[PDB]
RNA sequence: UGAUAUUGAAAUGCUUUCUAACCCGCACCACUUAUCGUGGUGGGAGACAGUGUCAGGCGGGCAGUUUGA
RNA sequence: UGAGUAGCGAAAGACGGGUGAGAAUCCCGUCCACCGAUUGACUAAGGUUUCCAGAGGAAGGCUCGUCCGCUCUGGGUUAGUCGGGUCCUAAGCUGAGGCCGACAGGCGUAGGCGAUGGAUAACAGGUUGAUAUUCCUGUACCACCUAUAUCGAUGGGGGGACGCAGUAGGAUAGGCGAAGCGUGCGAUUGGAUUGCACGUCUAAGCAGUAAGGAUCCGGUACGCUGAGCUGUGAUGGGGAGAAGACAUUGUGUCUUCGAGUCGUUGAUUUCACACUGCCGAGAAAAGCCUCUAGGGUGCCCGUACCGCAAACCGACACAGGUAGUCAAGAUGAGAAUUCUAAGGUGAGCGAGCGAACUCUCGUUAAGGAACUCGGCAAAAUGACCCCGUAACUUCGGGAGAAGGGGUGCUCUUUAGGGUCCCAGAAGAGCCGCAGUGAAUAGGCCCAAGCGACUGUUUAUCAAAAACACAGGUCUCUGCUAAACCGUAAGGUGAUGUAUAGGGGCUGACGCCUGCCCAGU
RNA sequence: CUACCCUUGGUCAGGUUGAAGUUCAGGUAACACUGAAUGGAGGACCGAACCGACUUACGUUGAAAAGUGAGCGGAUGAACU
């Protein structure tokens, strides 16, 4: 059976990391509300 | 010519192809060869945006000149080839400086042609002159719209269109629609019909061939829900049930005319179509 | 320069091959032409080559918190006269 | 689909003509061994189209709701 | 509480000797058993220290544990040539100027990023508890640097550079049976012309080789490149069935010494998109060549380990899922079937007893579907070689129709074929209940309904008489086409042009398709 | 994960049938008809890998939030990855 996730490095720092967030304007708000809740990991 | 198949098998059963017996070279030539990458009916947003497009055979664009401006240079053509982005061959000519180019293929042709302005070596197929030098009742094909654009009428296979009498400025043109209408006179032309006339006599056999040029499935409206197509819903077969047959997005889709092609356009129109 | 940090006295790995061969924890961002001339001016020896890998941070070092060590790099030179590059 | 602005010039409000406006997913040249673009030239069309404000009509294609005891 | 109740996750273990406070469960050993187109070997993701040695037994392990993928303490990943960067570019993303837009921002040119593809110099053997084209030994190759006519582009041209299917061939790897060496010559009746087991060896550098092909440049007209394979050496080198010598079972092991390698028979799924055929007409850019305008140096990342799995995705040490390469013997069409080789494994609860009942498996007197919604399920047919074979038909088919016969071993004679190997005729005879003696591999026929056919679908109650379909017909569409997304720019349609594109219905093929335009 | 699409790679023991065409013959003014070889087509036939999910038994505090056993369909293509 197949299941849903596959892990792969390439498409997860590709659709969410720190870059892909930084790129767009709603990923900075992303960021920008990850930082005031003190988040120790803001993307990955 | 026209191959009958024999009914080996359902699916071959009632099939016809073309015989391929003009088609010398069978090798496209290189260095007039640009990629074509396939798009599916997509817009640039990604979507598909016409139905029933995708998948197909991998091809090669030819690069075809419809503008025929030489000044009265020769040409031998060369072969007659496969194309297959549309449905007239092509034709490698040779010019006498050293060019080579493809032209859309006449039907008869290997003879050997000029891309003239007048009748100096006079009117015949291959030849493509302007038009006020064209006498009055003749078949040309591959007419321009606009000066120096290149052709865009009677481009496909076993197509034509014969010119009527002048205007001093125009010329009138029976298009192969059964439309007459006025082109500019300075529109170059080129002479004859187009070849591959058995193009529409072919039965493609079975439900994968249809399916490498690139087609896919179409279904009915009819066998759809209330809320993918107007005709949608019901229970058991069910028939039309409105006024009019409609389109997928909420259109008459059987008699309503859809005429805004152009307005300034429209005074250059002198007839309807028979079509 | 001092880019070399430390020898590394181990058991085989840097015992069994210490008739030519030393071993140091150097610094992490450079070459082995680097450590290939740091060696040469400090012990004003001839090194014939220069070996380098990098290892990991693991995770080994756990007490009430767990945590990870440092990653570190480690250079293995070949001498082509001279001797006594760790004690 | 009509009025009005962009919007002019003439001749027998409606007609016909001209051209500088406005337009050209037409050709050639220069930015530039890109032509997306801008400009400049030739051609095509031309006070029409396109666009703004106002008004009438069609409009289950889409929306919000109603459908008594 | 249910209650010491259900369960303890597919399967073969038995004994001997250890260690230890404690042993079915840990270590060593002999016998037995399982997989062997895989449970064996190697690698891409993905995990990310789980790999090794010395200690440990609180918790984890569906029991035990002296043990471990668990706890503690120390270690382990080595590159000029391997896979990526310092080379190229699909699809896509991004985009200086630019176009569009209440804002935010959307689109887009030059340019850029980017592999799953193209280019690109290294091979054998040895070694550790843990690395291995990386360290070491031997033998090589490439780029640049210093010593003792050439360079030609950011430009032109060639090449790079390609689909699918079919056989015919050359060679090789691997496979096997004799001879040649090296050890054995006996259990229980027998024999000694007997029983085992090994046969080579790389790259690079030289030879020769089936086959197969009017900018000095390109285009117009008027003996050449490359190419599997073999071979001399490289190689007085390396290795090896094993053989003789040394100390504590020297268990064993360091150590030097010295051995064969020959001819033959079938034959790739590896080695050519080569040649022939076909329609569906089968990437781009650089490296490269070309023409003109003009004695040393050699970097960064990965490398351990698991990888059909107890280490990845499934919450679990979970019968599921997971791309690719290799591919032995007997039998055979064969990567099928049964038994085995190389190599691995005995599955983390057992010992009894042999009740009812449930599950999986074998047999059954006489009859035979009587059961029941319904021959569901099971049984029956099944391999090869021969005869033989109906209505119907779109002339292809139906058809493996239906229905019958043969099949082991031994010995005789006896035209084949390839170059020891493969294939046959006939005759005589032996045996049993039985001869494709096991495993495996169609039940068939007579009529009707639907749908012409192959295909597809309700991921997890439906797979069909439903969808699709080739073919028919109507209709909009003259090119900035109509239609569609956005409803702006910009796009698909289409780099197409009425024998073309969008929409509606019907649904191969054969015979046909009546009447009515009130009304919408 | 799932549905279509784009680009660029990969896989499909074996065995059997025998379309077009060609070529020899023969037959004609001729075309062009009958026979024998050669050829090797096809959403072709049988059947492992591979991809499915038709019938049934088991299970149902399942081994598992869709599986297992026995059979079953396709298996050069409108394939599968």
């Amino acid at each position: 059976v197949k299941r849903t996730y596959q892990p792969n490095k390439r498409k997860h720092s590709k659709v969410h990391g720190f870059r892909k967030r930084m790129s767009t304007k709603n990923g900075r708000k992303v960021l920008a509300r990850r930082r005031r809740k003190g988040r120790k990991v803001l993307s990955a | 010519a026209i191959k009958k198949y024999k009914p080996i098998t359902n699916g071959r059963r009632n099939m016809t192809s073309l015989d391929f017996a003009e088609i010398t070279k069978t090798t496209p030539e290189k260095s007039l060869l640009k990629p074509l990458p396939k798009k599916a009916g997509r817009n640039n947003q990604g979507k598909l945006t016409v139905r029933h497009h995708g998948g197909g055979h991998k091809r090669q664009y030819r690069v075809i000149d419809f503008k025929r401006n030489k000044d009265g240079i020769n040409a031998k053509v060369d072969s007659i080839q496969y194309d297959p982005n549309r449905s007239a061959n092509i034709a490698l000519v040779v010019y006498a400086d050293g060019e080579k180019r493809y032209i859309i293929a006449p039907k008869g042709l290997e003879v050997g042609q000029i891309v003239e302005s007048g009748a100096e070596a006079d009117i015949k197929v291959g030849n493509a002159l302007p038009l006020q030098n064209i006498p009055v009742g003749t078949v040309v094909h591959n007419i321009e719209l606009k000066p120096g654009k290149g052709g865009q009428i009677a481009r496909s296979a076993g197509a034509s269109a014969q010119v009527l009498g002048k205007e001093g400025k125009y010329v009138l043109i029976r298009l192969r629609s059964g439309e007459v209408r006025m082109i500019l006179s300075t529109c170059r032309a080129t002479i004859g019909q187009v070849g591959n006339l058995q193009h529409e006599l072919v039965n493609v056999g079975k439900a994968g061939r249809s399916r490498w040029k690139g087609i896919r499935p179409t279904v009915r409206g009819s066998v759809m829900n209330p809320n993918d197509h107007p005709h949608g819903g019901g229970e058991g077969r069910a028939p039309i049930g409105r006024p009019s047959p409609m389109s997928p997005w909420g259109k008459p889709t059987l008699g309503k005319k859809t005429r805004r092609g152009k307005k300034s356009s429209d005074k250059l129109i002198v007839r309807g179509r028979k079509k | 320069r001092d880019i070399l940090k430390r020898p590394v006295i181990t058991e085989k790995s840097s015992e069994a091959m210490a008739e030519d061969k030393y071993t140091f924890d150097v610094d992490t961002r450079v070459n082995k032409t680097q450590v290939k001339m740091a060696v040469e001016e400090i012990f004003n020896v001839k090194v014939a080559s220069v070996n380098i890998m990098n290892y990991k941070p693991k995770k080994k070092r756990m007490g009430r918190y767990q945590g990870y060590t440092n990653k570190r790099r480690k250079a293995i030179v070949t001498l082509k006269e001279g001797s006594d590059d760790l004690f």
